[PDB]
């Protein structure tokens, strides 16, 4: 699973983060999960199911889905946002597997 | 909603260590529990996961044979078995709870094949070097 | 001299003197041959060994379960399939579940489901089939070589080893000092290996009809297949279970090692001794002292006295054993020895370790002979300071 290294982005501006590896299986991407972690504290589920995200998970946060690829979108960014976002997914119907990590420099 | 992790610490390579994930909460004998790595400084990389009663089993490529997962629904209780441990696998490592599974299997059994699946609760995690 | 202190000793002289002697060998027995102007050995049989053994099949009698995988479908998906089904370590079982909303199904109904589990055998028993001409005899011939250390010395190698075949019987044994010997013997196993396996467990044996073996309802290798992973009938031990249409399990059936030996009550048991095998059968061998010849013999009478080294005892035979250390000169020299009554009118009694001599001076002389019962001289030596010593014998 590809991520891209870090994304930059000013703080109002919107920003998205972009997930693609290989698989080649509606099964996958369909079942994109991302994942928001601050340095050295224990990861959080923001998006669930490649567009579902669980209350207490601001509004901003938004899921997308593509043929081959996975979408995180930050409407409107803040200074709290800057922190690790990883995407995860199906290896195969019983594995997982995470994303490269992105560096979200707000 | 707690997820406590304990057996880190000092291990030489080619040995044996028993990472315990104690929980409270939440009905852990119907809730998929997984095992995730993540190196000093680097990222996340799926370990192991298991059904209600350890039927199902799965493990990453780069585990697989030398790694071993279980647990005892008394205890409310997830361990991770690691034999033959090599340099390599230096991290933390971290129990989290499959929430999500729950709100479509509420008894957390069938090992279906891409079923819906998010890591709801995690753990403070527990650091070891090898 | 190896004989010695052994209960089931058998004592066997030659008729017409003693050209040829029948001796019955067997695990446990022990056989002293003595035969006129020859000199007396001991033989004993101290190994059977099954030298080219087929293994027919082998059985598992103790199964684990591990590394076990679970896969199932919702319904209208399909059988589900994991690749431990082509594997053949593994054993696998499809059924149906009960599918629903509240277990993860947009739709209720029976869907597939299929278990698979890692057959490892912890225990197993082996079936080889023996071809019994292919059974090797080990036997020792201890001549009565008054030797310091020969009584009952059982590894200081004193005696000659042979070896026998029920096919090649026939065997010249070279004696050092005294010649060969020819051995013609022919074993009596009570029970043959014909239609018989036999069937090996750790540290026992059994011989079993060879149907029989072969009728066990136990997870099996080939001959073909050892050190295989494909082990046939594994449904024998393993058991699935599904009774709810909720959820498959898989079970073991447990060690089968005491239920096997219940079995083998009617069968014919072959013991273990430091990890070989005990034949309970005999084997009846004749022996030829024809170019057999007693060390010396053309030697001179001890001109000097004789001391007697280490205290008279009896065997559980009746015979005496005497170490006598010679103090004199001569040496290579013929020990002079008499067993009479208390006036030294009549010579009574035989001497077992015939023509006894002494080689070096320092080395003292084991004299083994049976004494009469009652009162009994031992005389050891010629006069001056001819050693008397009186026995008891009731
Ligand atoms: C069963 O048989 C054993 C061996 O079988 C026989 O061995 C020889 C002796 C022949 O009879 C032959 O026909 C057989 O193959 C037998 O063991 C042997 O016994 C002797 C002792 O009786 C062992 O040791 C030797 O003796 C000296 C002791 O010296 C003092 O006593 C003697 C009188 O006994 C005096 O003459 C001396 O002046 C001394 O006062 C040992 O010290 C020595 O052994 C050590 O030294 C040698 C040489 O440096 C080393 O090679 C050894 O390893 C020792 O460290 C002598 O060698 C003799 O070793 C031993 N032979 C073997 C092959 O082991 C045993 O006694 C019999 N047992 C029974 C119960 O019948
Ligand atoms: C099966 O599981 C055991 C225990 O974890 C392990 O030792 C073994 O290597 C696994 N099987 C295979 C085929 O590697």
């Amino acid at each position: 699973l590809t991520q891209p290294a870090s994304v930059s982005g000013s703080p109002g501006q919107s920003i998205t983060i972009s997930c693609t590896g290989i698989s080649s299986d509606v099964e996958t991407y369909n079942l994109v999960s991302w994942y928001e972690q601050h340095p050295g504290k224990a990861p959080k589920l923001i998006i669930y199911e490649a567009s579902k995200r669980p209350s207490g998970v601001s509004n901003r946060f938004s899921g997308s889905k593509s043929g081959n690829t996975a979408s995180l979108a930050i409407s409107g960014l803040q200074a709290e946002d800057e922190a690790d976002y990883y995407c995860c997914s199906y290896a195969g119907g019983k594995s997982l597997v995470f994303g490269g990590g992105t560096r979200l420099t707000v | 909603v707690q997820l406590v992790e304990s057996g880190g610490g000092l291990v030489q390579p080619g040995g044996s260590l028993k990472l315990s994930c104690a929980a409270s909460g939440f009905t852990f004998s119907s809730h998929w529990m997984h095992w995730v790595r993540q190196a000093p400084g680097k990222g996340l990389v799926w370990v192991s996961r298991t059904n209600s009663d350890g039927s199902s089993t799965s493990y990453a490529d780069s585990v697989k044979g030398r790694f071993m997962i279980s647990r005892d629904n008394s205890k409310n209780t997830v361990y991770l078995h690691m034999n033959g441990l090599r340099a390599e696998d230096t991290a933390v490592y971290f129990c989290a709870r499959d929430g999500v599974r729950y709100y479509y299997d509420s008894t957390g059994y069938y090992p279906d094949n891409f079923f819906q699946y998010g890591l709801d609760v995690w753990g403070q995690g527990t650091t070891v070097t090898v | 001299m190896r004989c010695i202190g052994i209960s089931n000793r058998d004592f066997v002289e030659g008729v017409s003197g003693g050209s040829w002697v029948d001796i019955v060998l067997e695990h446990g027995s022990c056989v002293t041959t003595m035969a006129k102007n020859k000199p007396t050995l001991d033989f004993e049989l101290i190994k059977t060994e099954a030298k080219q053994p087929a293994t027919l099949r082998k059985y598992c009698i103790e199964a684990k379960l591990t590394n076990t995988t679970t896969e199932s479908r919702c319904p209208t998906q399909g059988e589900p399939s994991l690749n431990e089904e082509q594997d053949k370590r593994f054993i696998c079982k499809h059924s149906m579940v009960d599918r629903g909303w509240g277990n993860g199904c947009g739709l209720f109904g029976k869907g597939g489901i299929v278990t698979c589990a890692k057959f490892t055998c912890k225990k197993n028993m082996e079936g080889k089939i023996v071809q019994p001409e292919n059974l090797e005899y080990t036997i020792v011939i201890t001549p009565h070589s008054g030797e310091e250390h020969a009584v009952g010395n059982d590894t200081g190698k004193h005696g000659k080893e042979i070896k026998i075949t029920p096919q090649s019987s026939t065997t010249e044994a070279e004696l050092t000092g005294y010649g060969t010997v020819t051995m013609e013997c022919s074993p009596r196993t009570g029970l043959d290996f014909n239609e018989m396996v036999l069937l090996q467990m750790e540290d026992k044996a059994w011989l079993v009809h060879r149907q029989w073996f072969l009728d066990l309802p136990l997870p099996w290798l080939p001959g073909a297949d050892t050190q295989g992973s494909n082990w046939i009938q594994k449904e024998t031990l393993v058991t699935f279970k599904n009774p709810h249409a909720k959820k498959q399990d898989v079970v073991v059936l447990g060690s089968q090692e005491g239920a096997m030996h219940t079995a083998l009550t009617g069968a014919t048991e072959i013991q273990m001794s430091s990890g070989n095998l005990l034949f309970t059968g005999h084997l009846k061998c004749r022996l030829r002292m024809d170019k057999l010849q007693l060390k010396g013999m053309s030697y001179s009478m001890c001109t000097g006295k004789f001391k007697i080294v280490k205290e008279i005892a009896e065997t559980q035979h009746g015979t005496i054993v005497i170490r006598v250390q010679y103090e004199g000169d001569g040496s290579p020299c013929k020990i002079p020895f008499e067993i009479t009554d208390l006036e030294k009118r009549h010579v009574l009694g035989r001497l077992i370790t015939v023509n006894p001599i002494v080689t070096e001076k320092d080395s003292p002389v084991n004299i083994e002979a049976e004494p009469p019962f009652g009162d009994s001289y031992i005389i050891v030596g010629v006069e001056p300071g001819q050693l008397k010593l009186n026995w008891l014998r009731p």
